[PDB]
RNA sequence: AUCAUUCGCGAGGAUGUAGUACGAAUGUCACUGCCAGUGUCGUAUCUUACGUUUUGAAGAACGGGCCAGGGAGUGUAUCUU
RNA sequence: UCCGCUGGUUCCUUCCGAAACAUGUCGCAGCAUGACCUGACUUGAGAUCGUCGGUGGAGUAGAGCACUGAUUGGCGAUUCCGGGGAUCCCUCGCUCGCUUGUCAAACUCCAAACCCCCCGUCAUCCUAGAAAGUCGGAGUCCGGACUGCUGGGGUAAGCUUGUAGUCCGUAAGGGAGACAACCCAGCCCGUGGUUAAGGUCCCCAAGUGUCGACUAAGUGUUAAUACUAAAGGGCGU
RNA sequence: UGGGGCCCCGAAAAUUGACGGGGCUCAAGUCGACCACCGAUACCACGGAGUACCGCAAGGUAAUCUCGUAGGAAGGCGUUG
RNA sequence: CCUGGGGCGGGACGCCCUUGAAAAGAUAUCAAGGGCGCGCAAUGGUUGACUCAAGCGGGUCGGAAACUCGCUGAAGAGUGC
RNA sequence: GCAGCUUGCUACCUCGAUGUCGGUUCUUUCCAUCCUGGCCGUGCAGCAGCGGCCAAGGGUGAGGUUGUUCGCCUAUUAAA
């Protein structure tokens, strides 16, 4: 039957593109976002550590801390506020 | 009052030319003979007729 | 059991023979006909269907068979040039109890075409147009599709 | 400046098309509403093209609708006196040539309703099952809506 | 409305007459001896009872021949508001 | 006695008004918790049903063969692995490429339209109380339909099971002959007017209307429609 | 020869029956367009009732108030003491 | 108990992955492909050093089956199931 | 493709009951016609066949087995 792990439907979702398999940018895990900055949730598949659900992949979450090396984000979720832990190379900063 | 009207309609599949002649009052009671003409003998509306000109004969 | 059955598309695709078992050959065992090493030939008839249906490979056989033997017999054994080019890839079943698990095991192939989709193209010289349009027309009374020939190449040698 | 005048009902509509009309104040049949022509609201219409007829409305059109239905808090008719004592236009014609001109607004009449509340089409309208490029009434009339409104007055 | 002018292949349209004559109603002045209401019948339009079970009741689903009367959220304890 | 099962449960108006769904349940004709309805209070400034622009998520449609697998010949080579009747004396199927012809729910070098989060903007609502919170009372967990999604399954089904919107349920009135859910329309009472859908030969209010053609079969006079016959053919027109 | 419209053949069912019926043929059918009209409780106008919110009151506002099953909430009528 | 009545069959009765599923999320069926109820003191941790599969060429009865050299090789291997 | 006369599929109606199969009796309908009427073809000499078209006015029976329906068999029959 179908099952309810965290990794379910993920086939795509937790999918590298073909030409950024591999040790991706290490930048992108060293970057600060400041409180209350918008952040964008874009999983990167070949990070394991620090991933949040990928229910939250494509979300808009505002910083609202930090619990080490990961932020705390504040992520809508339908109609509710979940609070979400992510590695610096799972988010990306918005841009206005 | 005959009338040349040129242009192309949607027979089914392909698009069809024609040179029909005309007779009617003027020139654009000859287009409205063209489109109705047209309607009557292919079913095809008027938005489906592309009456390129009508020239006097 | 009538080509009525597995005819109208209402259904997604079914062809990854991995996840299924034991799909029943298909009947259709050549797709070239005539000279298949001769491309000078000037005229060129396809036989296009003219709606979206599924063709069981019965269907396709009875149609190759008939074809082939009407340019045989008219235009000789190298006269013409005759290629089948659609293959039988969806994979047909049939649920054989009641509704209970009634998805169905694999009873053969068709192939899903769309309409103006070439289905038989014909070369022959230019005398030979007609008898390949004869033959043609009798291979599209074998298929579950209304169908229509059109002219492809040589259009003006022939009017 | 857009006129946007409802002519179908509320039965059987998508929330969203109903809550786009209800957010231009288009809440019945017959009802007419004065928009800028700024892109914001021309999305707007264009979201409920299939239950409005729209276009560019010129001055006199304006001036005649303002004069035989606009309406005042109370529910009051609103006259050329009400006009000067609260604008710097002498007469509604100037007004509305303002209006269209963009220099003046329609809210610069005080307590004037957004809404005009306009009367059936005298000898009927094109239909509402289509579209004013199918022959019928619906959607985009460009400079002919002066001519629907005219009929609705 | 009618008529005049003009447009339209045509059925017709537009402009003027005309926002006029009229027009729900609101007043006022005369006239009149009825009117309201009730019973029955007729003409016109509309509606296939009621309660229930039902996704769906006019049902060929269940209930009632009729009428009168009787006929169904009450008390103690306790908790919460 | 008990029952989750059946039947009944008595006056009026006014305000608002669902759910026929999820998880757990010896649970499947029941119940709990939640979604959804209703009432009250606290709090005190925003909210987002809609638009437009932008920062992001895309892996569906379509398309394509670059991966995974299928698939059709032609042409050139693997002096390689092997089918045919002592110098393996010579015949050649697969395999690998260049062209041809086809494919994919569980393929993707590509790749929409919808849609989703966030920012700004307009728009609408909001101190006559946003968002948020607390508490009182529930019903409900037999649904059904239309329009799409080639939705999945099925030979199909007025079949079965999903999904988005909207309805009936609980929706009058107007119109389709009648029509739960199709069209207009959501409807306090009365009067006048003008329209909508639909109609205008009679039944039946309004055209024996206009223009231009077609049909000779009473074909037809049938929006959607569970209420409408195909392939094939016709020197009928 | 190809592409089109309409029609014909293909075309057989059980009580007498269904374009709603009559009937209809340069149509009262079909196709392309058009004109005028009829036709709701929709929309507009007037008058009236209730409701919501505000207002010390008088009263003000309502295009953005007025359908409703389960059901919640408010105010009344009646019976006996 | 589920169940295209029930029963027989089966378990879609707990857990995990792909599709169905309509490019956010959710989404049913006795829907499709299935799997798990474990194994491992190394088959674990870390550091260092290396790079895999498969082809091509060279190398002695070390055969086109061993081992070794060179070239190609972003992975066509391995990573317990 | 038609029919819905076989068997399935389905669960829309009916479980506060719409009395089962077969036969019998009586009435009726359909036509996809077995005979009777009219035709056309024939690989139709005649006789008689075979195939098809129109046609539903009339007829289409009696018996043995079997509850049978169905079917088998018997002797008549224009046909049964
Ligand atoms: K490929
Ligand atoms: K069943
Ligand atoms: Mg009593
Ligand atoms: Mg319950
Ligand atoms: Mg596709
Ligand atoms: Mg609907
Ligand atoms: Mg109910
Ligand atoms: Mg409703
Ligand atoms: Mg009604
Ligand atoms: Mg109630
Ligand atoms: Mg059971």
């Amino acid at each position: 039957t179908n099952s309810h792990g965290e990794k379910r439907c993920t086939r795509y979702k937790l999918q590298k593109t073909v030409r950024e398999r591999g040790i991706s940018p290490v930048s992108r895990a060293i970057q600060e976002f400041e409180e209350g900055q918008m952040v964008h949730i874009d999983i990167d598949p070949s990070v394991q550590k620090g991933m949040p659900n990928p229910k939250f992949q494509g979300s808009t979450g505002k910083v609202i801390g930090q619990r080490g090396r990961s932020y705390v984000l504040e992520v809508r979720s339908g109609n509710a506020m979940k609070e979400v832990f992510s590695l610096p190379q799972h988010l990306k900063p918005q841009k206005y | 009052k005959s009338f040349i009207v040129k242009g192309k309609f949607k027979a089914g599949s392909t698009w069809e030319k024609f040179t029909k002649k005309i007779e009617s009052q003027n020139e654009k009671n000859a287009t409205d003979k063209t489109y109705s003409i047209f309607g009557s003998k292919h079913g095809v509306k008027r938005s489906q007729v592309q009456i390129e000109s009508v020239a006097e004969e | 059991k009538p080509g009525s059955m597995y005819r109208n598309v209402r259904q997604r695709s079914f062809t990854r023979r991995k996840y299924m078992g034991g799909v029943p050959g298909s009947q259709v065992i050549h797709y070239d006909m005539g000279d298949k090493a001769n491309t000078s030939f000037p005229v060129k008839i396809s036989l296009i269907v003219e709606e979206k249906c599924q063709i069981r490979h019965t269907a396709l056989e009875a149609a190759r068979i008939t074809a082939n033997r009407h340019l045989v017999a008219d235009t000789g054994k190298m006269g013409f040039y005759m290629k089948l080019r659609v293959y039988p890839h969806e994979v047909i079943r049939e649920n054989k109890s009641g509704m209970r698990r009634a998805f169905g095991k694999n009873v053969g192939t068709a192939a899903r075409v769309k309409p103006m989709q070439k289905i038989f193209t014909v070369a022959v010289e230019k005398q030979n147009f007609k008898a390949a349009k004869e033959a043609l027309w009798h291979a599209g009374q074998k298929l579950p599709t209304p169908c229509r020939i059109v002219v492809d190449e040589g259009a003006e040698l022939v009017q | 400046m857009y006129a946007v005048v409802r002519l179908r009902g509320q039965v059987n509509v998508r929330y969203t098309i109903e809550d786009t009309m209800k957010m231009l104040r288009l809440h019945k049949v017959n009802h007419c509403v004065f928009v800028p022509e700024n892109p914001h609201y021309k999305g707007m219409v264009q979201k409920v093209k299939d239950y409005v007829a729209y276009g560019k409305i010129d001055a006199k059109t304006l001036a005649e609708v303002l004069e035989n239905r606009g309406r005042l808090e109370g529910d009051t008719r609103l006259t050329e006196e009400y006009i000067r004592e609260n604008t710097d236009y002498d007469s509604i014609q100037a007004f509305a040539e303002a209006v269209i001109e963009g220099k003046s607004s329609l809210k610069d009449i005080p307590k004037l309703k957004p809404v005009f509340r306009l009367h059936p089409p005298r000898k009927g309208h094109a239909g509402i099952k289509r579209t004013v490029q199918q022959g019928g009434v619906l959607g985009n009339h460009d400079e002919n809506i002066n001519v629907l409104l005219h009929k609705m007055r």
